[PDB]
């Protein structure tokens, strides 16, 4: 963990807890050095796509 | 992008193509055309399908295609533009519609324009082609209102 | 007042996605420090609720 702030995503993606899928509502309002984003993410909210 | 449909197919290193049974209920299959003579008969692009109206009728097309192999699937599919209206009526008897290919991720929606354009081989119209790739468990939807350029398999 | 981004709504059935058949498409637009961020929408808009 030191000296490098890291989030751990656990089962989130960045662009999911940005936007704001349930299970990721507890990273809200929450810097980062470097975030991880886990193999295992999934979404559980309405199909998302992003251009 | 057709340095990117180039490069991609060039890499793969395959031309196999699986033929494949669609619904394809209530239009017109095959299709010709003057420009590509095959065998002293007018035709079209071996693995592309020139969907074309049936009874003066064009019912919207709602047609599903899954992936069961565990390979990745290519599809290539295509939007007819027609030079002239009088064309639009004569061939898909109906005004221009939306061709929209859909899968879990990926969503292309392309919109036919009708207009006249430089005579290459003495046809003024022109044809769009697009590409899809399907993953195993993803599906291939399509919503056609007319100008489509069917794919015939992967 | 930089630039314009317009999108078109495309109606249509797509492949089910966790039992729901439509889908949101999701852009960003960033306003510079004296700008103004002008939506027209005669439908089908998902709005922001922040900066
Ligand atoms: C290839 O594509 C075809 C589609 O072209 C597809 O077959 C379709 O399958 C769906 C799903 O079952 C069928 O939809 C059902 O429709 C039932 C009502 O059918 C009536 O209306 C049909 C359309 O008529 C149009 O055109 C006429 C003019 O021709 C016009 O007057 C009408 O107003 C209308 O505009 C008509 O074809 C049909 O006639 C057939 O009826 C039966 C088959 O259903 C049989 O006797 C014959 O085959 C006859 O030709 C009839 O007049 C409706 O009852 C049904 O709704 C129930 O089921 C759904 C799904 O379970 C439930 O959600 C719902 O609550 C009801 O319980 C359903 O909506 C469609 O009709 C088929 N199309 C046909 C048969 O042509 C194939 O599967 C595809 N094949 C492959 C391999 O992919
Ligand atoms: C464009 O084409 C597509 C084709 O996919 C149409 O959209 C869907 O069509 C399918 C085919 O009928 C509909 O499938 C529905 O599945 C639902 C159940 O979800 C799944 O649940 C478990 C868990 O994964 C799976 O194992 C299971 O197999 C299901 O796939 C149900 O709503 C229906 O399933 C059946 O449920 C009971 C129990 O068997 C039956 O009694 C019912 O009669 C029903 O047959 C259904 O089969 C799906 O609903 C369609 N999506 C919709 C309606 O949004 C588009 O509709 C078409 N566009 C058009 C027509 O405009
Ligand atoms: C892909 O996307 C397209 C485009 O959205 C969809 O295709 C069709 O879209 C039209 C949009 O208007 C659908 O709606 C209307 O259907 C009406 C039903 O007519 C029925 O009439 C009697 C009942 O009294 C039935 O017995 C008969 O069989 C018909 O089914 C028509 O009235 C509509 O035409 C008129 O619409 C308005 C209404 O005032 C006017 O502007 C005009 O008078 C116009 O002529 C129109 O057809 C239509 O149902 C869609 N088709 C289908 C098969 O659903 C696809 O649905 C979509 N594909 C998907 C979602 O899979
Ligand atoms: C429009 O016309 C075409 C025919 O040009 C037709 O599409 C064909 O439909 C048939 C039947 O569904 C498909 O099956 C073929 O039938 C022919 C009959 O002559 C056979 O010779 C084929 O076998 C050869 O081709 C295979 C695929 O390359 C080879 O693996 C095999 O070894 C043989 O060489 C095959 O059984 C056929 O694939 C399509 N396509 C073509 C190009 O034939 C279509 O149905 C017609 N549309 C309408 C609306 O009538
Ligand atoms: C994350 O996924 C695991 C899968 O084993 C599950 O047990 C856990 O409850 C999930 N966590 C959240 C917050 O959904």
């Amino acid at each position: 963990d030191s000296p490098h702030q890291i989030l751990d995503g656990k089962n989130c993606t960045l662009i999911d807890a940005l936007l704001g899928d349930p299970q990721c509502d507890g990273f809200q309002n929450k810097k980062w050095d470097l975030f991880v984003e886990r193999s295992k993410a999934y979404s559980n909210c309405y199909p998302y796509d992003v251009p | 992008d057709y340095a990117s449909l180039r490069s991609l197919v060039a890499s793969s290193g395959t031309l196999e193509f699986n033929n494949e049974s669609f619904n394809w209920t209530g239009v017109t299959q095959n299709g010709t055309s003057s420009a590509c003579i095959r065998r002293s008969k007018n035709s079209f692009f071996s693995r592309l399908n020139w969907l074309t109206h049936l009874n003066f009728k064009y019912p919207a097309l709602n047609v599903t295609m899954p992936n069961n192999e565990q390979f990745d699937k290519l599809y290539i599919w295509g939007v007819h533009h027609p030079g002239t209206d009088k064309d639009q009526i004569f061939l898909y008897a109906q005004a221009s519609g939306r061709i929209t290919v859909s899968t879990k991720r990926s969503q292309q929606t392309v919109s036919p324009n009708i207009g006249s354009r430089p005579r290459v081989r003495n046809i003024p119209s022109r044809i769009s082609i697009y590409w899809t790739i399907v993953k195993p468990g993803d599906i291939l939807l399509i919503n056609s209102t007319g100008n489509l350029i069917a794919p015939r398999g992967y």
